[PDB]
Order: structure tokens, then C-alpha cells, then sequence
């Protein structure tokens, strides 16, 4: 039924799970998504996440895409990220090659505010701090982008568009009512093919409206409610990975 | 069978005042317990079980300045999750794969 | 695109219109609209108003339909209304006679906050002040109940039901872009076949947001946002209309 998540909506959805972000920074949003949307050639720009730093000065991480095909049994999306301190201002977010891709995820920690920090490694690795950001943010999205199942479909010209006559997930409570947005959607693979305790679903049944959280990754909160067909993401903290899942279950 | 002051109880083989062989201890307080190869009064190698029904099951180190793990395969009963690793040092647990959903260890 | 209007994104649309809900009463429709919902068995329910009292408390109408026929060449709502002067509990707005209502007419002025005060006309007439409430929110309903063209269309059964592939309002900044509920969607009646000078509207082309304010009955907004598909009304203010209009063009 929708065809881009809101601001307000997953904002106001959201605020309870601590998924909030300041007045000022607010209004900011409002004013300047539509500013990077129309600067840049994207067609849907929303707010992907909030990570947090040493100083007050969180990273605001937006998220736009233009063409999203399926290619080689997988949901591609040509997606491009964008960060800011403050909501009025956004930089871009360059791609990562594969060996520094592998050498930013051993740089645990809390990132830093000013984006022209350099960490080091070992001989001495001078890996930038916005090259760190980039690998969490990938890392975070390879991970947990959740989207109801069957809110897509497959086009001539193999392209995934929104499902305009999608009715809703029956039994919004089952985690197979979900699934990422990178499986293709003939497939029958949702968020139940992956590590049993990873996800967490509570369905408030009486105002219907669900919340599926990330225990993998802590800081991931999704909402979906049927009766008005919204659903959106937002992750807030750090982008840090809880590997000894097994012992906090 | 050795009953200790403290209430933990060891049952099986002794050779020259030390546990060995094959021996089973019971904890008191932490109703956990360690079963099977001893030597020189120490856990080697079996099964360390708590009081729910998760367990670790490989090699531990000897007598030699602890029985702690070492390494080895943890199941833990109330998510049914079983993970294979081993203790690198200080404590610190490092795992080979990411745990999957498995089964108790039954030998 | 949407099901229902969202009272959150009203507020948030609306608001530099001065047309805005107080804090206590915002949270308290949050969490009270839906339980009547249910209790009555409405598929829908919305805040229709808040009509302004001589003392402190206010009168907040709410409305909800089941399902809208197409009756008599026009699209039936039977809609039953709700009151409230706080914005827990809601209490039931019932319907009045024709010469009950005629004499509802004649009352002018600032209604008061107490339900229970008695109006008195003329051979002594004693009108009931719900009575007079429930006159001037039928007036202001039956006048301006504003929703963008064929955002609707009729299915097997002929009953009216939202148009879930809906390409948007062209245009939107003009008035045929937008009708009356109550008008069947193939006719081509819109909102431009009422008095010259009884609507304005004012639009963002970068937003994309249009604002519809009716001058007989000053106090009525409407949004339409373009980039989301998402309309929504509110009245704020006492439920009289303005008869020196023309003076006022």
C-alpha cells in the first residue's frame, strides 16, 4: 500500500524503543531530505539511522536508491549514503574496497565526531574514520533491512517495485511475515531461515501494531502497523555487533 | 567416593591419593557437575554440566595451574544454541562459526 | 496509497494553520480513538473537530463510518459522531430533528463548555446545547468535506472504497484536483462547481504540499501531500460561518 516509509511516522512509532532524534534536528530533516533528493537524482531518500560518537554530535545517515533490479538470484539495490551531524548539511558516503572492507572490521569501538579521524592497525594500516562508518552501515544493513513479505514484486525488465495491491501480513506476530529486502520475492525466504533467537516480535493485537527488534545487532527496531499499512526502520546506538549471543539467550 | 567439607562429592577412580581415571564431581551451591578422565586429581577431558541441562563438552586443562576449559563445543539448553571454540587466554572465548541450532552432548 | 488519515500527520500539516490539539488531549486521542473503534465496530474513526467553548474545556468531535454506499446518485456515509470535552472518555453526539435544527439556526454566539445548560427561543422553546453542537458540526460537515479526485472509486456491489492504485492529483494547486466526499467518482463534480470565492489554496511544488482553507467556514483545513499519497482534514474553531463573506473578498 505505501510506497515510501515516512519520517514522522517512524519517528513517532519509534519513540518509545528510544528511536528518536532531537526537535531541532527534527525540523532540520524536514526541511532538507527534499533538498538532497532533488540535488542528487534519487527518487526515495528516507532516514536510515542514528549512530552515536564520543562527542554529542551522532552521525544521521540517510539512505536513496534509483534503480533496483534483481540480479543473480538477488534484490540489488544501487543504494548511496549519505551522513550529517546536524540535519541540515548531508555529505556523501564513498564505498569501501574489499581489503580495506576487511580491515575495518576489526576496529572495534565508538566512532568520533570529526569524520577526519584516522585509526591505526598493523608495519602501520592509516584506515579513515568515514571508511569505518561505511563498513558498520553495511555491515548493519546486510544484516538486518527487514521489509514484510510480499511488499514487492518482480516487473518485465526484472525490477523490483512496491506491491500496490499488497493486503497486509497475516499473523504480523510470526517472524514469516518478514523478510529482507534483498531476497527476491518469489522466494520463500524470510526472517525465519535465519539464527533462531537473533529476532524478537511484540504484537500489540488490540491497536495491531507489531515491533520486530534486532538482538544480533542491538540497536535495530522495525515497526509495522496493519490497520493503517506502515511500516518502517530505524536503528539508533552504535553499530556494533553482539557476537556472544548464545550466552545473553 | 570422596565427600568433601564443603559438600562437593567425587565419585570414582583413585591412584596414590589423587582422583584419576574415570571420576565424576558434584558442586555444592553450583549444582554443576564434571564428568569423566581425571589425572592427578584434575579434570582432562569429558562433559561440564550446569543445573538446567547446558553443557561444554571437550578438553579442559589438567591439574596443571587450573581445570578450566579450554576448548571445545557449548550448548545451551534455554535457547538450544551450540557453539564450537576454545578459550584464546584471560577468559576470553573466540569461536570458530556462528552458533547453530543443535542438540545436547551425548555421548 | 493511504487507508485512513493519521491524526498525527494532520497535527503535523495543519499546525501552521492554527489548527492544533493540546498535549494531554494529543496523547489521550492516541490512546482512546482506537479503543472506541473497536467498541463501536467502526472500521473507521477519526477526529473530526475541536469546537471551542466560552470556559476552559473544549468539545472534540469525532466521526466514523463503517462502509460508504452509492446511493441516490451521491456517495452515502452513515456516519455516527462522537464528543468529548477531555480525550479519554467518548461519549455518544446524537442526531437532532429538521425543525430542532432550524432553531439550532438561530443560536449564534460562543456555545458553553457545560452539556447540560438549556437555550431558550421563541410561546418558550428550550434547546438542549448538544443539540446545538451536533447542528452546527452536521452544517459544517454536509459544507465542506473535502477529499482529492477519484482518490476513491466504486468495486463489485457498487459500494465506494479507497483506490489502492492511485496515480495522484495532477495539477494539485488548482481545485478540480480536489471534490467532496460525498460526490460519486465518476461524475465530474469537483470542488470547482461551488461559489467562486468560498476556497483557497496554496501550494509547495518542492514539498509538494497543498493546503485547501474554505472562507464560508473559516476554520476548515485540508493537506495533500504529493510525494506521500496523504490527505486529511481538520476543523478548528466555533461552528458558525461567516455570512458577511463577500464584504470580507
Amino acid at each position: 500500500v505505501q510506497l515510501e516509509p515516512n519520517i514522522t511516522l517512524v519517528l513517532k512509532h519509534l519513540a518509545s524503543c528510544g528511536a528518536v532524534v532531537s526537535a531541532e534536528q527534527q525540523a532540520a530533516l524536514d526541511h532538507s531530505i527534499p533538498i538532497k533528493r532533488i540535488e542528487a537524482g534519487l527518487r526515495s531518500l528516507t532516514l536510515w539511522g542514528r549512530l552515536t560518537t564520543l562527542n554529542g554530535k551522532d552521525y544521521l545517515v540517510a539512505e536513496g536508491y534509483n534503480v533496483a533490479s534483481s540480479k543473480e538470484g538477488a534484490a540489488v539495490y544501487e543504494t548511496k549514503y549519505f551522513y550529517s551531524q546536524d540535519g541540515a548539511r548531508w555529505s556523501d558516503l564513498q564505498p569501501v574496497d574489499s581489503e580495506t572492507a576487511t580491515r575495518c572490521a576489526r576496529i572495534k569501538g565508538m566512532l568520533s565526531g570529526d569524520p577526519a579521524k584516522n585509526y591505526e592497525l598493523e608495519l602501520v594500516f592509516q584506515i579513515p574514520e568515514l571508511a569505518v562508518l561505511r563498513c558498520r552501515v553495511d555491515a548493519i544493513a546486510t544484516a538486518t533491512s527487514v521489509i514484510p513479505t510480499d511488499s514487492t514484486i518482480l516487473n518485465a525488465a526484472s525490477q523490483v517495485v512496491p506491491n500496490r495491491l499488497f493486503a497486509g501480513a497475516a499473523y504480523p506476530e510470526k517472524l514469516e511475515s518478514y523478510q529482507h529486502r534483498f531476497s527476491l520475492p518469489g522466494s520463500g525466504v524470510t526472517l525465519s531461515q535465519d539464527l533462531r533467537g537473533t529476532w524478537a516480535v511484540q504484537y500489540d493485537a488490540f491497536k495491531g501494531v507489531a515491533q520486530v527488534r534486532s538482538l544480533l545487532f542491538p540497536g535495530y527496531f522495525f515497526y509495522y502497523a496493519a490497520n493503517e499499512l506502515t511500516w518502517g526502520s530505524l536503528y539508533v546506538g552504535d553499530g556494533l555487533r553482539n557476537n556472544d549471543l548464545i550466552f545473553m539467550l | 567416593t570422596y565427600t568433601y567439607p564443603n559438600g562437593d562429592i567425587y565419585q570414582g577412580a583413585f591412584w596414590a591419593g589423587k582422583r584419576h581415571g574415570k571420576g565424576m564431581y558434584h558442586y555444592k551451591g553450583p549444582c554443576c557437575q564434571l564428568v569423566g578422565d581425571w589425572a592427578d586429581g584434575g579434570f582432562t577431558y569429558g562433559r561440564w554440566v550446569y543445573a538446567d541441562g547446558s553443557m561444554f563438552m571437550g578438553k579442559f586443562g589438567g591439574a596443571a595451574a587450573d581445570s578450566k576449559p579450554t576448548a571445545g563445543s557449548y550448548f545451551y539448553s534455554s535457547s538450544s544454541l551450540v557453539q564450537e571454540g576454545h578459550f584464546a587466554k584471560d577468559g576470553s572465548w573466540v569461536g570458530h562459526r556462528d552458533p547453530a541450532v543443535g542438540k545436547e552432548f551425548s555421548v
